């Protein structure tokens, strides 16, 4: 609100991650939960570190469930 | 569950705290620009992310409001991070006056007229609903062109009608039953 | 105005809109970009509602704009649908271009009222000699082919349409849900071939559909039935398996977030069943006949979803797995078989003692069956020994070689007359043909043949 | 690095590690005061892990230290294993001494 709390949001340097890139959340019984795949489609192939792919198979609300 | 059930610990622990306290109008002031800030979308962002620890978001948190958070809002916004309960800010925020206006004894209404405005008039009705209420009343008068002629009165689940759509609904069952 | 995907799980898509833009239930909505609709099933509120996909959702993400189409799914229906295939949106699925429609109607309508309901007896022939005698259908009435895997539902109707459908002057709905590809491809041929498509409108959805296709297809075949019905005209109905209908509402009912019943079903099992049951009736403007075959989990009779069906149809058709294991066509249970129009006062006394006469004596062998084989036939009284041989050959007169079933017999279809069905079996009760051997009753028509087969 | 128990239900334990120092699943982590085995079976987030205990867990309590050896249980194997009895994690059991083992295994492949 106050031009004060309008400003430090400026210099709080939030970060921003493409929309065909995520993160890895939880890995338990082979399923993997992967935060910001914006653009994955249902079905769709998620690349990891070492050549190991997935497949998308829940596309909930903040969370990818590959 | 409803955002309001998993709001309503924090609410009444930040209302027992500001009344024990002499409080009541700073908490106030730090609950609406702690649910402001958290509604903007880079805070919004920043706030969704998994790099973060919860002493972290609620570092950042308090960093922008400052000074419009005394050392006990700090803690509490500590408390509610810790909980991992930032996405409640708006509704906790909220609760929070609905407990100090039947504290203060008072209700803010909801007043919508025709086409009519005059400072006689909102007066003319703050002494019956007061009287009615047994509570000091704050009107807040609007415009509802809609309305053919008259004025519904809103406040708590109480909805006082006098507007001639009101008897139009009624004229139009009688005649169609 | 317009919204988001928000939540892909299977078949099941939330969509969020502005709050003062929600789509009403059971609303339309369109994908931006990719080919979808999307049937609103739910307000879970804040401006998002919840929705079945009628297509594939494997091109569909995250944020991808949903317009609303302020209506219904609204399927072309009148004179046009004649002589076309169709899916559950009402497109043309068949390459002879666009239907010429003059008018479309909402799939979800109000059943007729109670002072809208009509009652009538015509009696109407099959030529089967096990229907014919114990499960007389009636004109505007409701059959039901209730029956497990792999013992006659498709064959029966195809044999009945052949026997109705062709003769029948008016129009016909042939549906088919969660059926094969193969037999929709195998009936427009022979639909095509006959001459006969001409007064045929055909919808298929079948099993390799999603979910959402499968669960609206009933209602698109019975919208196009109703717009006839209310022109005045005289329709015959016919759905391919309308357990399909209630397989996608368990499919989908979990997703939907509902607690599930008794034997994993949607809590909604009766009232899903009831407000599409109710729509398929005769009224005072037009009269619908209708035939449906219904699947039976396991061979079990009292599955909830079988169990619930029965009470909703006039006449009742059981088709039994032990008769079809014997090598007897058609596999009607007479015992388990019933019908309203099995009423001296609707047929006839003479009709009625024979139907009474043959589930007599069944009823007395199905006894006889376990203490012939402990001990044997020989302890026996004369009278059990001599009604064992009858039942024996009425069980097998039962049966009746079908034009349709030519493929798999090898034989000539056969046509029998009531008359000839009365006679036949009022003859072997009265013990007439006791001089013939049991084998020669196995898939001879009319009793005059079964004299013959004797001399082979 | 070290781990804090954050909880304990029966014979399963989650503990939390530094975000740059969480233990891969199936790694060997031992509590530091009763030297108890534990497995990872997998990663919750926040740098929290969930394991199995390899022996009794009455007596431990949330705050406990833990470390990561940096691998999967290993045990002995080979020529000095016959005529032996080996628990679980490859200890005699037998009060016949230690084992003279030239090598060992990790007991996942
Ligand atoms: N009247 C019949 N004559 C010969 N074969 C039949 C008859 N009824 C069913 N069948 C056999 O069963 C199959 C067709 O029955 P169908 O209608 O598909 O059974 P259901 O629909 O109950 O699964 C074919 O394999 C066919 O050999
Ligand atoms: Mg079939």
């Amino acid at each position: 609100i106050s031009e004060i709390i309008k400003g430090r949001i400026e210099k709080l340097d939030v970060a921003s991650q493409a929309r065909n890139e995520g993160t890895i959340v939880s890995v338990s019984d082979g399923i993997v939960r992967i935060y910001g795949l914006a653009d994955v489609m249902y079905g769709e192939m998620i690349e990891f570190p070492g050549g190991v792919y997935g497949m998308a198979l829940n596309l909930e609300q903040d969370s990818v469930g590959a | 569950a409803e955002l309001t059930t998993l709001a309503r610990p924090y609410a009444k622990a930040a209302f027992e705290y500001a009344q024990a306290h002499q409080q009541l109008a700073d908490w106030s002031a730090a609950l609406g620009v702690l649910a402001a800030v958290s509604q903007d979308d880079t805070v919004r962002q920043l706030l969704k992310e998994p790099q973060l620890t919860s002493s972290a978001k609620a570092q950042s948190l308090i960093d922008v409001c400052g000074d419009k958070l005394n050392a006990p809002a700090q803690n509490f916004v500590r408390t509610v991070a810790e909980n991992k309960r930032l996405e409640l800010l708006p509704t906790i925020a909220e609760m929070y006056e609905q407990l100090k206006a039947e504290q203060e004894k008072s209700v803010e209404v909801e007043v919508t007229s025709a086409f009519t405005l005059s400072k006689e008039q909102q007066d003319k009705l703050a002494k019956a609903l007061s009287a009615r209420l047994s509570r000091e009343v704050r009107l807040h008068a609007s415009e509802d062109a809609s309305l053919i002629g008259g004025v519904i009165i809103r406040a708590g689940d109480l909805v006082i009608d006098g507007s001639v759509r009101g008897k139009l609904a009624k004229l139009a069952e009688a005649l169609k039953s | 105005s317009s919204g988001r995907i928000v939540q892909i799980i299977g078949a099941v898509i939330d969509v969020e809109f502005p709050r003062d833009a929600v789509p009403s239930i059971y609303e339309a909505l369109k994908v931006q970009g990719v080919e979808t609709t999307l049937e609103v099933q739910q307000q879970l509120g804040d401006g998002v509602v919840r929705s079945i996909a009628m297509g594939s959702t494997e091109g569909l993400k995250r944020g991808l704009n949903v317009d609303s189409t302020g209506a219904a799914i609204s399927v072309p229906v009148g004179k046009a649908t004649l002589g076309r295939i169709m899916d559950v949106l009402g497109n043309p699925i068949d390459e002879a271009g666009p239907i010429g429609e003059e008018e479309r109607w909402g799939i979800h309508r109000e059943a007729p009222s109670y002072a809208d309901q009509a009652g009538g007896n015509e009696l109407l022939e099959t030529g089967i000699k096990v229907i014919d005698l114990v499960c007389p259908f009636a004109k505007g009435g409701k059959v039901g082919l209730f029956g497990g895997a792999g013992v006659g539902k498709t064959v029966n109707m195809m044999e009945l349409i052949r026997n109705i459908a062709i003769e029948h002057s008016g129009y016909s709905v042939f549906a088919g849900v969660g059926e094969r590809t193969r037999e929709g491809n195998d009936f427009y041929h022979e639909m095509k071939d006959s001459n006969v498509l001409d007064k045929v409108a055909l919808v298929y959805g079948q099993m390799n559909e999603p979910p959402g296709n499968r669960l609206r297809v009933a209602l698109t075949g019975l919208t196009m039935a109703e717009k006839f019905r209310d022109e005045g005209r005289d329709v015959l109905l016919f759905i391919d398996n309308i357990y399909r209908y209630t397989l996608a509402g368990t499919e989908v009912s979990a997703l939907l977030g509902r607690m599930p019943s008794a034997v994993g079903y949607q809590p909604t099992l009766a009232e899903e069943m009831g407000v599409l049951q109710e729509r398929i009736t005769s009224t005072k403007k037009g009269s619908i006949t209708s035939i449906q075959a219904v699947y039976v989990p396991a061979d079990d009779l009292t599955d909830p979803s079988p169990a619930t069906t029965f009470a909703h149809l006039d006449a009742t058709v059981v088709l039994s797995r032990d008769i079809a294991s014997l090598g007897i066509y058609p596999a009607v249970d007479p015992l388990d078989s019933t019908s309203r129009q099995l009423d001296p006062l609707v047929i006839g006394q003479d009709h009625y003692d024979t139907a009474r006469g043959v589930q007599y004596v069944l009823q007395r062998y199905k006894e006889l069956k376990d203490i012939i084989a402990i001990l044997g036939m020989d302890e026996l009284s004369e009278a059990d020994k001599l009604l064992v041989a009858r039942a024996r050959k009425i069980q097998r007169f039962l049966s009746q070689p079908f034009f349709v079933a030519e493929v798999f017999t090898g034989s000539p279809g056969k046509y029998v007359s009531l008359k000839d069905t009365i006679a036949g079996f009022k003859g072997i009760l009265n013990g007439d043909y006791d001089h013939l051997p049991e084998q020669a009753f196995y898939m001879v028509g009319g009793i005059e043949e079964a004299v013959e087969k004797a001399k082979k």
